């Protein structure tokens, strides 16, 4: 069981992508895309997330590995340091469909983490829910279930400024 | 057809009881190319990575087949058991630490006995005497790799852990204290941690004079910070699960009576 | 209806681009809009930089007089021609398909500790661009300055064709420039305009950072400001004590009044200085006085 830190920039990327294709496409949409980030140990820390290109066939997604090798090596000229760590997308509680898109991302990296956004929500929380894979015996059959983790937010002083000042939007003691 | 291939798997596998591994790995690589034609196969292989002195590779075989539904479950298991000490005894680095985390991720785990071991050294913990002396009775004997000279690996990498597990605990400690925590003569832990500073593995100094191994200092400001958001964080999760598991009565109400 | 910024048309971007007023005045762009997104994006690259200077490009569209900026993408640097473009051509061709419609609108880059300013080779890097692929903006960014004061320190100007002599009307408010930078600040001013500068966010997002402020709100009680810069307030005090040098020296004979400017600076990192210790006395106030 691993810890992981969220980033404000992620959660403002994903909505950002809903919103652009819900605005283009006429019609609330999903979307499936990609996160980056550094493990240190045991610790997850997601900093960024790039859109991800896929398509649907019959009834199931499945993803665009070229592309994603494509954009891996851009993200890499620029993001040295950063790694793959996961993929996101929007709904609400996990289903089949992203049992298997985990299982196509699952040959890309060991343990990838899951993502979700809720960007139709009621309550009063972050409707950001983050989840591992743990393979299981039932029946004799290897399937594989959805373990939540809890998660916590990033501290740095620059994306607390920024994200004060995009919070607000409108003497110096006061 | 598969006749050849079930008579060479039969002389590898008697080979390597006869403790001749260099034909058997020989035989194997020659019958890999015939294999494709057409699971003994994959235990081969694994078995013969393992008596190579090669453990991640024999850990992950081993879990990979471990995951077969044509297989009974004891033999599952018996696969699973041979990962895990594959996985205990091999090289230190990042795939070691991943294969790690993967078993201990699996459930079906925590039924073996070298379990213990797995979560010390997963979660970064201090494993005593004991613990290492039943893992060595219940370890075969190819798997015991040791020099002429001495100076098993298994222990050395025992100890390496113990200290860097203790540099966690302590924010100093004495050489007397150390060495009987490592289970090991003074002047070695000395020598030992002397050698694991100068490579970068751990971050601290030593007093000689005093006799003192000196580990992250832990200054006073980021520390009120740290707590207090500790502090703050207790706070909010105290909320949430009065909320949450308690509506209407209190919590919306004096939520609202607040408001108002 | 916010979201309806976020909807792009391409007939009407064409239909502009190809009937294009800003080749008959030269004062015509003065309002830039920045999304929330693309904001926290260069915020983020500007301070992962570290003490270093970093560009990318900047994604966007215009509307009437508005230059409206919605993402961005950091170039590699370790360019000008050659590297930079080729990541740029790449970039655009893999993010059309995904979503992004958006062509390039503008390029930033930081100016760590030293304001936010045109530089020589700004001015005519911006000249360069905007002589070809019109309408363009320069965005500068001090990712340092923005720890220290609390405010995000951004600038979008745009700049004045060669030839061209504007009649004064510049209001210029005061920048702390460093010594060594104050020359290429004087020569290089009328060259260039600054656009003002506003931000706008989309519906989701607004929820999703009203949500966000019931937990991280830990994060600003637990700041402590006064560690995190304490090399900045260094570099200033050792220009301050040049300056008030140079002032001396003028003050021993006979910019103008550089006294005025010293005293400036000194009262600039003053305030800072004892905003941030205030921060402090606030946090011993509520956490530790509660002696029990
Ligand atoms: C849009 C970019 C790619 N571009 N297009 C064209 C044009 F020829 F097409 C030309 C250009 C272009 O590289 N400009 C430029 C000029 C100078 C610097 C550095 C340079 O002085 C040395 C550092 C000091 C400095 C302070 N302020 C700008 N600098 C940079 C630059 C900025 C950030 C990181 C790396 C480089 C870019
Ligand atoms: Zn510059």
């Amino acid at each position: 069981s691993v810890s992981v830190a969220l980033h404000p920039l992620v959660i403002l990327n994903i909505s950002d992508h809903w919103i652009r294709m819900r605005s283009q496409e006429g019609r609330p949409v999903q979307v499936i895309g990609a996160l980056i980030g550094k493990q240190e140990g045991r610790n997850i820390e997601v900093m960024n997330s790039f859109e991800l290109l896929s398509h649907t066939v019959e009834e199931k997604i499945i993803i665009d590995k070229e592309y994603y090798y494509t954009k891996e090596e851009q993200f890499k000229q620029v993001f040295k340091e950063l790694e793959f760590l996961g993929w996101y997308t929007t709904g609400g509680p996990p289903d089949p469909s992203d049992i298997h898109v985990h299982k196509q991302v699952c040959e890309i990296i060991e343990s990838p983490l899951f993502l979700k956004l809720n960007p139709m929500t009621k309550h009063t929380d972050l409707p950001v829910s983050v989840f591992e894979s743990v393979i299981d015996i039932i029946n004799g059959e290897a399937t594989m279930l959805f373990a939540e983790l809890t998660y916590t937010l990033a501290t740095e002083e620059a994306e607390r400024i920024g994200v004060d000042h995009v919070a607000r939007m409108t003497s110096t003691v006061a | 057809v598969d006749y050849k291939l079930e008579t060479y798997l039969k002389i590898a596998r008697l080979y390597l009881e006869d403790d001749d591994p260099v034909q058997a790995e020989a035989y194997i690589n020659r019958a890999s190319l015939l294999q494709n034609e057409s699971i003994h196969y994959k235990v081969c292989y694994a078995r013969v990575l393992d008596y190579r002195r090669k453990f991640i590779e024999a850990a992950q075989r081993y879990n990979e087949l471990s995951y077969k539904t044509i297989v009974h479950e004891s033999e599952r298991l018996e696969a699973l058991k041979h990962a895990l000490h594959c996985t205990i005894l091999a090289s230190a680095g990042q795939q070691r630490s991943r294969m790690l985390a993967t078993l201990f991720k699996d459930e079906r785990c925590q039924q073996l006995a070298a379990y213990g071991i797995l979560e010390k050294m997963y979660l970064d913990r201090i494993i005593r005497g004991n613990q290492l002396q039943e893992f060595a009775a219940m370890l075969m004997p190819h798997q015991k790799a040791t020099t002429a000279d001495g100076s098993s690996i298994l222990d050395r990498a025992v100890i390496e852990h113990n200290l860097l597990s203790a540099s966690k605990l302590y924010n100093n400690i004495t050489f007397e204290e150390l060495g009987a925590l490592l289970e090991i003569p003074a002047a070695k832990a000395e020598k030992i941690a002397s050698q694991m500073i100068t490579e970068g593995r751990m971050n601290g100094f030593i007093d000689q004079i005093d006799g003192i191994v000196h580990f992250e200092t832990r200054e006073a400001l980021p520390t009120w910070d740290k707590q207090i958001q500790s502090l703050c964080f207790q706070v909010n999760n105290l909320l949430e699960k009065i909320s949450q598991t308690a509506p209407e009565w209190t919590a919306q109400a004096m939520e609202a009576q607040m408001a108002q | 209806s916010i979201d309806e910024i976020y909807k792009y048309d391409k007939k009407q971007q064409q239909e502009i681009l190809a009937a294009k007023p800003w080749t008959k005045d030269h004062h015509y762009f003065k309002y830039c809009k920045i999304s929330a997104l693309a904001l926290l994006k260069m915020v983020m690259h500007a301070r992962s930089g570290g003490n270093l200077e970093v560009m990318g490009l900047m994604l966007g569209k215009v509307d009437g007089e508005t230059m409206i900026i919605m993402d961005s993408f950091a170039l590699p640097v370790e360019n000008a021609q050659a590297a930079a473009y080729e990541y740029m051509a790449a970039y655009i061709e893999n993010a059309k398909q995904v979503g992004r419609l958006e062509n390039a609108i503008g390029w930033y880059h930081s100016h760590p500790g030293y304001g936010c300013w045109l530089s020589g080779i700004d001015v005519s890097t911006q000249m360069l661009n905007q002589q070809f692929q019109e309408p363009f903006v320069a965005v500068v960014i001090d990712p340092t300055r923005t720890i220290s004061a609390g405010k995000v320190n951004l600038g979008a100007f745009r700049t004045y064709p060669k030839g061209y002599k504007p009649p004064d009307e510049g209001p210029s408010e005061y920048q702390t420039i460093p010594l060594n930078k104050i020359e290429d600040f004087g020569v290089h001013c009328k060259q260039y305009y600054a656009l003002e500068v506003s931000y706008f966010k989309s519906s989701l997002d607004r929820k999703l950072l009203e949500l966000l402020w019931n937990k991280y709100w830990v994060n600003t009680l637990s700041s402590s400001s006064l560690l995190t810069n304490a090399d900045y307030t260094t570099g200033q005090v050792f220009d301050l004590s040049e300056k008030l040098e140079q002032s001396e020296a003028q003050l021993g004979r006979g910019s103008e009044d550089k006294l005025a400017k010293a005293t400036r600076d000194s009262c600039k990192t003053t305030i800072e200085a004892i905003h941030g210790l205030m921060s402090q006395v606030i946090k011993d106030k509520l956490f530790n006085q509660i002696n029990i």
